C-alpha cells in the first residue's frame, strides 16, 4: 500500500503534473465523481465516476464517503475515499488536488497521507520559484501560503523551500522517497 | 485518450 500525496503551496500543480508524467508507474490520479451526465465518448470509471442522481451524491457527501466535493457548472464533483483507496491499493501514490481541510479527512479515513507544504521565503522568492505569474498574483499567493501555514501547520508531513522550482522538485522528490 | 477532466480542475 502506498501513501497518497498532497502538495500545497505555490507550484503544487506543476509539481503534481511533473510527478505524474515523470513517474507514471510510481504515481497516479484517482477517478473523480460527477453528477454531470456522461458524454457519449466518455468511459465510466476511467474519465469520471458518473452518478445518476444529485440527491444520491449529496447523500454520500453527507455520509462522509468523500474527502473533497464542490459544485461546478451546476454539477457536483468530488473525490471519494474509495477512489483514493483504489489507487493506493494499486501500489501507487495518489496525487491529490485538495484543500488542507482534506488532510484531516484523510487521516480520519486511515489513509495516512503525505502532506507537503511549499513555503515561500519572501514575496520576491515566490517570483523566483515561479516564472509565469504576475507580481500581483505572487502577492496574493504569498499571503495565501502564510494563512495556510498559520492554520494548517500541524498537518504538514513536511515543509520545503528553495531558490528555484527545480531545487524544490528535487526536495519534494526526496521527501517522498524517504516515506515508503 | 484519458479525459483531461477540465471541469474538475476548474472546480472552486
Amino acid at each position: 500500500y502506498a501513501r497518497p500525496i498532497i502538495i500545497l503551496g505555490p507550484t503544487k500543480d506543476r509539481a503534481n503534473d511533473d510527478l505524474l508524467s515523470e513517474f507514471p508507474d510510481k504515481f497516479g490520479s484517482c477517478v473523480p465523481h460527477t453528477t454531470r451526465p456522461k458524454r457519449e465518448y466518455e468511459i465510466d470509471g476511467r474519465d469520471y465516476h458518473f452518478v445518476s442522481s444529485r440527491e444520491k451524491m449529496e447523500k454520500d457527501i453527507q455520509a462522509h464517503k468523500f474527502i473533497e466535493a464542490g459544485q461546478y457548472n451546476s454539477h457536483l464533483y468530488g473525490t471519494s475515499v474509495q477512489s483514493v483507496r483504489e489507487v493506493a491499493e494499486q501500489g501507487k501514490h495518489c496525487i491529490l488536488d485538495v484543500s488542507a481541510n482534506a488532510v484531516r479527512r484523510l487521516q480520519a479515513a486511515h489513509l495516512h497521507p503525505i502532506a507537503i507544504f511549499i513555503r515561500p521565503r519572501s514575496l520576491e522568492n515566490v517570483l523566483e520559484i515561479n516564472k509565469r505569474i504576475t507580481e500581483e498574483q505572487a502577492r496574493k499567493a504569498f499571503d495565501r501560503a502564510t494563512k495556510l501555514e498559520q492554520e494548517f501547520t500541524e498537518c504538514f508531513s513536511a515543509i520545503v523551500e528553495g531558490d528555484s522550482f527545480e531545487e524544490i522538485y528535487h526536495k519534494v522528490k526526496r521527501v517522498i522517497e524517504d516515506l515508503s | 485518450k484519458k479525459s483531461l477532466r477540465q471541469s474538475f480542475r476548474r472546480m472552486r
